């Protein structure tokens, strides 16, 4: 979905004028309008939380209980409340902060070729 | 204001060292062609008035968008301001060439010129084009390589002064880049 | 940093004018004097541990009361600071000989010196005695050339006129 | 003290305090021969106002002797003393010789006229005098106009008047005054915005955009930022400091918008702990957690109280909060 | 943000007043022209691409210093920035048209826009020209009688022109 | 960030000009000294640890107020911060050396550095001393003839010293 | 009256200081240039009858429209005033050669000249043509020495840079 | 002001005459002993500080009424003002000796000094006694005729400069008489 109906020209124009930061840009992309029908309307709350943990926090889930635990914030607070309490964890701020695009943290072991 | 003599004084003052005969030879070589430096500075002051006007006219004839309505050199007031802007730069480069040290235009001319032009909306491309033209004119005057004007000098080589004055012009464009 | 070049460029800058013929004419005098002013500077550079040695104890031979208790030169580190205070002035004389003007002296040695020597209770007459001793036994055919001696001595009594 | 409430006054808490006390009016025209305390008070007040709190040593004060001279005779303050003090080589060395021309213009509007220029039209009226007739007529342009003789007496010392309406300037130049005059303990070599080498306000006085008044002596008062104007027409960098516009959808989504400036960022004191974390202490890039101090933010309304946790727990100190 | 009903509600709340009967007729006559209000924004929305493109085309036909080399629309990205800046204003004017007042236009479109163009070096007077070129392009299109019952809607057209004027003076 | 080729390309683009032939010789003589440009940065990179350590050691031998208690290098973490601050400048100067101009040095190293040291209470003049102590430590090492063909590379050495000077005046 | 001496005494007076070594050093450059700057002056003094004659008609050969009706050089006394206007400038060039600086030129010839030539409707391009003609056919071994031609020509294009 | 070169220019400007080779010999003789003029000026600047203090102390020890209560040099402020008054005069005489023309203290120092002193109550007798002492010191320094201080010069005669500097001191006392 780096097609053109998905691209937001206005978060971009506010990012390059230093009005919003990278963390606010990720928050604008998760709450964005093509993300809410191409990834949120096609999942339950359990698959969607492991999608949002893998792509924002840059790590896999710990077990099933983490999916079941975080699944409740989506239902009772909306996507806005869920993405606020995800972006304000110590894990996100200690690794990416407010000004770094997230990435898949520590995917491959350094000796080896095949990684995760 | 630091000339070539006070530069080695401020260099050896952090050492708390006396200026000895080892590093003095760089200063007696500065005296040995002081006449070449004066002969070089005179050849630029002699025709600075053609040098400025030719540079801005070449910058305008290369980029005809500056004289369009709403261009930065559109009206008579802005064009007079451009011819005034270039002459100050040439004057400070002549000061630095006479002093043998660039420290007279680091603080009196280029200190704050960067954001003055972008508070004013002065386009940064044409200013470095104009001083590049002025640099090409100045090197063509330190050596007798100008086309229609030839000045009479004693025979010898002045390439060191031409490289020095080119090095005085690149930091002007680098300060406003 | 007052010198020959520093004067004419600030004059041309205050007038807002290009370097004229009188500006270039003054630098020729710098060229003609560099061949007598630089000799004195490195002669001082190559000999400065003996000249400050004979000046500092000439300061104390004139004023032997400075080693009294309660004075400026009571114990040993005060005398070691006195030799350092003299060597600082001779280094600035070497710097003014290299520059051409009196810039290094009134920039780092003269400006504020009267406030320092008054509240720290140091006599300036004991400073000028060591400088006058250095000026008076400069011996012009052997120690320097004939012309380097006048250039070396002209900066020395600038200190004496400034401190007194 | 500090604040805007306690003593039922506000302008003395901004460091303008000693400047609201004295007047230094110089009552009798010439100096009465025999007596000299009153005129030495006036001389020291003129050196304090005209040089802005620098140390003319006695070795340097010995050469304005001819200028204090005629002032003790029948010659003026404003036309003999303060004008010839601006044309000597102690004033010229400090406020003209180390600065550019536009640094020398604002430093004369501060010293001689006690205010700040606004717009280009105050700068270009004075640089056009210099570029034609030199510095000696550039100095007289501040005195010999319709500004000096209408707000100042012939014998008073030129007090600061840039903060009040009676200098009928603007409101943008009210806040530019506190960038120049940061209290009574500051001089010109002494504020961080100009260390006797640059233009103190350059982008801000040309464009007349106003600068949020951090009071001196406050907790987190050493906030200062650099300039890198974004946009590709002027080819500048994006990411240095926050905007000041509050433009799009996050203007009023999550309430009204603000602009917090915070200044003190240190490498220890990030985590949820009292102490520093020990170990390798830097990442692979080995830069910093915050690669520069003095960060600014643009925040909405109900993001302000978690941002306030995030600033203060991580060792930062808030300089100023302005709405947007 | 507020619409026209919430604005008088905030007026009446901030003095603790019950809404008088005359204010209820003032709101009922806004209800009365609801279909005519909706027709205007529908006609503007159906022609939004041709509004922006024709206004932008006529802007550079008479201000050719912008698209010539060195101008502030001489790129493909500065040009695409200009077209998308015009669509932004056409969007928020149409938001204010159905809101009834210009709170959402002033609040999250025009606030800080003059300072933005001053920081970028964009000539704000040429933005003001393009806004008034979209203005009568939309006004002459909102007086078209195709697909609507024949009646009077002139006061709404003046209200629509007022928002374009407010956005035009906010950018210089 | 830009290198020396992209800088004249931006100059020529922003006035829409084709590159003249004389600018092509100006670029060909930068191509001509490519191996000599690479030798300098190679020699600086091979001695980068001893440059920083010897310059830092000579800094506190003559400014002993920094490492005495109360100084701005009296810790093990403020001291390790100082050594790593010196490596940063040595890194970005060497980046600018192969770039040909100081865009990457000015852009992501020196921008806001004076204000950072003013906010921390770090004496910027003592940073300026340490930068010039690394400067001639690297300059005297770049005039070493071991492992290179004998020739002239003095103008490149002056260009290398210019970047250290630019970083030195940017920090006071 | 800007010159070598006039600059350094004004600088020492504004600093409130005595003449230093850099002040005396600049006068040596005046001494060394006096022996090349004074022969150009009296060579001009002994020859100015023909130098002004060939410049004024070179002004009119370039711009022959000046003798049209309604112009600046219509009848005979305007042309006689033109030769006088040229001789005044050559006399000031002789004065600046004698003084050493450009003082006599910007004191009596340059200051206010643009206001005069505009309201009295005189073209400055016809002034600079006669001065450029004089500068371009100065012939360096015969007319002067090699160094005096250097000095004589540097004051001539000072007029051309000042009037244009 | 006016040096020795601009004086003949203002002399021949009223003539509207070119400066010819007849009256130029008075200027080349000025160049021929410029080194003697610099050697003379240096010997006065070298010990001006003893020259001023000795002159005011000799004026006081000749006239002990000045230090009486109500005398003009009574308090410390008035004595510092007297030592300040004499040094300015010596400085302007040194300017005129360097310039070769008296026109620098004609208008900057002596223009209005006459009535300043009689508005202040400064006695005019002791003023000319002090500068007469300073004149006697200055002539004793242009020639090596001073008693305890001898400066090394090249051999020759400097009586013309001594008469010139005496003529520069005569008009100071004549301006305040
Ligand atoms: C008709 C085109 C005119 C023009 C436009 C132009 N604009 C920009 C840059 C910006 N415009 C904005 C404005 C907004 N951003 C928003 O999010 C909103 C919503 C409320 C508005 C009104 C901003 C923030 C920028 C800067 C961000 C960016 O770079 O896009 C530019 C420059 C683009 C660039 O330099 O890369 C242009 C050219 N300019 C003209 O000349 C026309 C008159
Ligand atoms: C020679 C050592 C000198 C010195 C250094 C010193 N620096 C700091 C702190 C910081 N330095 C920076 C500078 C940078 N950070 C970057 O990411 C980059 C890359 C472009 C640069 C140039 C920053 C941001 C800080 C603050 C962050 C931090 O705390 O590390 C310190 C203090 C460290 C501390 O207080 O904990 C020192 C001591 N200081 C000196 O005295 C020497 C002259
Ligand atoms: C399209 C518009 C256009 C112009 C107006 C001219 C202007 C012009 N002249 C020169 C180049 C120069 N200009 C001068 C200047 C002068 N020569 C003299 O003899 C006089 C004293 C003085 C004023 C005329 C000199 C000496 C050179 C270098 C040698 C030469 O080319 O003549 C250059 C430099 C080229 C470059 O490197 O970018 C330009 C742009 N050329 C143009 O393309
Ligand atoms: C001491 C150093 C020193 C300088 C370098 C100048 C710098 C300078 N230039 C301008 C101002 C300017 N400078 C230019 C010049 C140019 N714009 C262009 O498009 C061309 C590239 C270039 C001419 C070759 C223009 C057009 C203005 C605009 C004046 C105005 O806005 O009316 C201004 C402010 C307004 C003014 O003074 O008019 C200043 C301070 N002044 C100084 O005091
Ligand atoms: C006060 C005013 C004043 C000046 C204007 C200059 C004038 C001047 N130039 C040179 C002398 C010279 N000038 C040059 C310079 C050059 N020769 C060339 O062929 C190049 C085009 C150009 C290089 C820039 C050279 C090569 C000499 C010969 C002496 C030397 O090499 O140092 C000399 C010494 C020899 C002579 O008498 O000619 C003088 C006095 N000096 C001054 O004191
Ligand atoms: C760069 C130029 C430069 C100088 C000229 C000196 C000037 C100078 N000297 C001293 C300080 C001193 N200077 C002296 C010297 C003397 N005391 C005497 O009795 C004799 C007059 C003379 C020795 C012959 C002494 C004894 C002190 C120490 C005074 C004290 O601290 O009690 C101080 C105070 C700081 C200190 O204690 O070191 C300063 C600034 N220092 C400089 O940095
Ligand atoms: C699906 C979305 C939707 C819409 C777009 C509107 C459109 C709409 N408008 C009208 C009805 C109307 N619409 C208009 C408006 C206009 N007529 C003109 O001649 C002018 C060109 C233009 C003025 C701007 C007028 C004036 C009436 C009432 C007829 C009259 O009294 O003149 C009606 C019939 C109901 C009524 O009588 O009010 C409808 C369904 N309603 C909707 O639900
Ligand atoms: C693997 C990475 C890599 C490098 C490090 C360079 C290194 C390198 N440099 C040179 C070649 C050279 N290198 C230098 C540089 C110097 N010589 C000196 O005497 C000075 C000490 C020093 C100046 C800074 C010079 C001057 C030449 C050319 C020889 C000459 O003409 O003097 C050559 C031979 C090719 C040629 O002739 O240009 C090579 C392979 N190239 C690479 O691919
Ligand atoms: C001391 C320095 C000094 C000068 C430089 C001149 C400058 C000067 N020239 C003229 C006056 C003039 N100068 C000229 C000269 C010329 N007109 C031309 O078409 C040619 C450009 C040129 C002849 C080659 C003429 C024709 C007049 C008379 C103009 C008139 O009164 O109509 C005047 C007005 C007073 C008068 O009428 O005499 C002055 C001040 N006079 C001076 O006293
Ligand atoms: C005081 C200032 C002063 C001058 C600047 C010159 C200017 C000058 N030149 C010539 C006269 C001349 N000038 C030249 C020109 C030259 N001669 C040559 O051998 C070279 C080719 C070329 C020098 C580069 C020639 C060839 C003549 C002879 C007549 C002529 O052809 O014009 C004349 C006419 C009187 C005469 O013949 O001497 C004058 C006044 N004379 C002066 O008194
Ligand atoms: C009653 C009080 C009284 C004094 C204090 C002395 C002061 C004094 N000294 C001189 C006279 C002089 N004074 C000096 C000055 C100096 N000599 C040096 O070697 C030093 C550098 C410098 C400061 C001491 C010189 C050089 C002379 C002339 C020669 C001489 O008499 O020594 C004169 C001039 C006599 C005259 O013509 O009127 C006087 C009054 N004499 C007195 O009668
Ligand atoms: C540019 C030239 C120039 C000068 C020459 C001086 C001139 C001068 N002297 C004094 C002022 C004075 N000058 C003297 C000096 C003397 N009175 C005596 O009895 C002795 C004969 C003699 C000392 C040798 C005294 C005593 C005062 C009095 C100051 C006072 O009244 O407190 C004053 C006015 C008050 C003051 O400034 O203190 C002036 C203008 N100033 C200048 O600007
Ligand atoms: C820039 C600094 C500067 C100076 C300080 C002087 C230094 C100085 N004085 C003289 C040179 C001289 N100075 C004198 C002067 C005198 N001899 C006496 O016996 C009298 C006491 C006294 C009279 C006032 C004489 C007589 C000469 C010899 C040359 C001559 O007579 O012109 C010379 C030339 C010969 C030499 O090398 O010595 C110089 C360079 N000149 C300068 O350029």
């Amino acid at each position: 979905q780096i097609l053109k109906s998905t691209k937001q020209p206005f978060l971009e124009s506010q990012l390059r004028f230093n009005q919003i930061s990278i963390k606010d840009f990720i928050k604008g992309l998760v709450l964005s309008a093509p993300f809410r029908d191409l990834n949120y309307n096609v999942n339950n709350n359990y698959r969607f939380v492991e999608i949002c943990v893998q792509r924002v926090l840059g790590r896999d889930i710990y077990n099933e209980r983490e999916k079941i635990a975080w699944s409740i914030i989506i239902a009772t607070q909306g996507l806005e409340g869920f993405i606020d309490t995800l972006l304000n964890t110590q894990e996100y701020l200690s690794n990416f902060g407010d000004s770094i695009v997230p990435f898949q943290r520590r995917r491959i072991i350094p000796q080896r070729s095949k990684g995760e | 204001m630091l000339d070539a003599f006070s530069r080695v004084v401020v260099n050896s003052d952090a050492k708390a060292a006396y200026v000895g005969g080892s590093d003095l030879q760089a200063l007696k070589s500065f005296i040995a062609d002081g006449n070449k430096r004066l002969d070089a500075v005179n050849s630029i002051v002699s025709n600075a008035s053609c040098m400025v006007s030719d540079a801005v006219s070449g910058m305008i004839c290369e980029n005809p968008g500056l004289i369009s309505p709403g261009g930065n050199c559109y009206t008579n007031r802005r064009m007079a301001a451009c011819l005034r802007d270039g002459e100050i730069i040439l004057r400070y480069v002549s000061y630095a060439l006479l002093a043998g040290d660039a420290s007279v235009l680091e603080d009196r001319c280029l200190n704050g010129l960067k954001e003055t032009y972008i508070a004013l909306g002065v386009p940064t491309n044409s200013s470095i084009r104009a001083v590049s033209i002025m640099k090409a004119q100045a090197v063509a005057f330190i050596t007798n390589t100008a086309t229609e004007r030839k000045m009479s000098f004693a025979a010898g080589d002045c390439t060191s002064l031409a490289s020095e004055v080119a090095s005085y012009f690149d930091r002007v464009g680098a300060a406003i880049s | 940093m007052k010198s020959v070049i520093t004067t004419v460029v600030s004059a041309a800058d205050a007038a807002g004018r290009f370097p004229s013929n009188s500006d270039l004419e003054s630098i020729q005098g710098n060229i003609q004097r560099s061949a007598a002013r630089l000799e004195a500077a490195e002669k001082l550079a190559g000999n400065h541990e003996a000249v400050v040695k004979e000046a500092g104890d000439a300061c104390f031979a004139k004023y032997a009361y400075l080693k009294n208790p309660g004075e400026a030169g009571e114990n040993q580190e005060k005398i070691n600071k006195c030799y350092r205070d003299v060597d600082h002035y001779m280094r600035l004389v070497n710097y003014c000989l290299v520059v051409g003007g009196t810039g290094p002296l009134d920039e780092w040695g003269i400006a504020g010196a009267r406030e320092v020597y008054r509240t720290l209770n140091l006599p300036t007459s004991a400073y000028v005695a060591s400088i006058a001793y250095t000026r008076d036994r400069l011996c012009v055919p052997r120690d320097m050339s004939a012309q380097a001696g006048v250039e070396f001595s002209a900066y020395l009594d600038y200190l004496i006129n400034a401190l007194s | 003290r500090l604040g805007t409430v306690s003593g039922n006054s506000s302008l003395d808490k901004l460091g303008l305090d000693k400047f609201l006390s004295e007047s230094n009016r110089a009552y009798t025209p010439r100096a009465q021969p025999g007596f000299s305390s009153e005129y030495e008070q006036i001389i020291s007040a003129t050196y304090k106002q005209l040089f802005g709190n620098a140390y003319i040593m006695d070795s340097e004060r010995a050469e304005m002797a001819k200028q204090e001279s005629m002032f003790r005779d029948g010659q003026l303050t404003l036309k003999d003393f303060c004008r010839a003090l601006a044309k000597t080589e102690q004033y010229k060395k400090r406020f003209f010789d180390s600065r550019p021309l536009y640094g020398a213009i604002e430093l004369n509007f501060k010293n001689i006229l006690g205010r700040t220029p606004d717009g280009l039209e105050h700068y270009r009226a004075k640089s056009a005098v210099y570029d034609t007739k030199g510095y000696e007529a550039f100095v007289d342009a501040f005195f010999d106009d319709g500004e000096y003789d209408e707000v100042y007496d012939d014998y008073t010392v030129p007090f600061y008047r840039g903060y009040k309406t009676e200098a009928n300037l603007s409101m943008a130049a009210f806040t530019h005054f506190f960038r120049m005059v940061r209290g009574s303990s500051t001089s010109d070599k002494a504020n961080p915005n100009s260390m006797q080498k640059d233009i103190p306000l350059n982008y801000y006085g040309i464009t007349k955009t106003p600068l949020a008044v951090i009071a001196p002596g406050a907790a987190g008062t050493a906030y200062t930022e650099s300039f890198s104007g974004t946009g590709s027409w002027q080819s500048g960098r994006a990411g240095l400091n926050a905007a000041r516009v509050a433009l799009g959808v996050p203007a009023t989504a999550n309430g009204k918008s603000f602009r917090v400036e915070v200044t003190g960022y240190t490498q220890p004191g990030f985590g949820i702990t009292a102490g520093t974390a020990v170990g390798k202490l830097y990442k692979a890039n080995k830069l910093s957690r915050y690669p520069r101090s003095n960060k600014s933010y643009v925040v909405g309304f109900d993001e302000l109280t978690p941002l306030y946790q995030r600033i203060t727990k991580n060792g930062g100190t808030i300089a100023s909060i302005t709405p947007l | 943000m507020l619409d026209a009903f919430a604005k008088v509600v905030a007026q009446a709340d901030a003095r603790g007043e019950f809404l008088s009967n005359t204010q209820i007729d003032a709101l009922s006559k806004m209800v009365k022209e609801g279909n005519q209000r909706l027709d205007i924004v529908n006609k503007v929305t159906s022609n939004a691409s041709a509004i922006v493109t024709n206004s932008a085309r006529a802007l550079f036909a008479e201000q050719p210093q912008l698209i010539q080399p060195g101008g502030n629309a001489y790129t493909s990205r500065r040009m695409a920035a200009c077209l998308r800046d015009m669509e932004i204003v056409l969007r928020y004017v149409s938001y204010a048209m159905i809101a009834g007042d210009s709170s959402v236009l002033d609040d999250r479109c025009l606030n800080g826009l003059r300072e933005t163009y001053q920081a970028l070096g964009t000539p704000g007077s040429s933005v003001a020209v393009a806004i008034q070129k979209m203005k009568d392009a939309s006004v002459a299109l909102a007086n078209d009688t195709t697909g609507t019952p024949i009646g009077d809607c002139s006061s709404l057209v003046a209200e629509l022109a007022g928002y374009f004027d407010r956005a035009a003076v906010s950018v210089v």
